[PDB]
């Protein structure tokens, strides 16, 4: 998926906030990896996406 | 005269009191209340506590 830069820290077990609570929740005993990289060159519109 | 019989009761009562008193110790943690630890902190280090 695609999220904002400030909210990337909400993608972690036990976290709380707008994204973690209402959009995407991770289990407490989660195992795996999360990869996030900036994509300002592909998902940005001057008019606005 | 009856110190021999009194000592058993005193020893047992004091040992039980010590066991009860041991319950209210932080024991190296931030707080000695389990549910306070749960409510005040995220699961990651709440598990350590």
């Amino acid at each position: 998926f695609v999220i904002r830069g400030d909210e990337v820290r909400q993608i972690a077990p036990g976290q709380t906030g707008n994204i973690a609570d209402y959009n995407y929740k991770l289990p407490d005993d989660f195992t795996g990896c999360v990869i996030a990289w900036n994509s300002n060159k592909l998902d940005s519109k001057v008019s606005g996406n | 005269a009856l110190g021999k019989l009194q000592d058993v009761v005193n020893h047992n009562a004091q040992a039980l009191n010590t066991l009860v008193k041991q319950l209210s110790s932080k024991f190296g943690a931030i707080s000695s209340v389990l549910n306070d630890i749960f409510s005040r902190l995220d699961p990651p280090e709440a598990e350590v506590q």
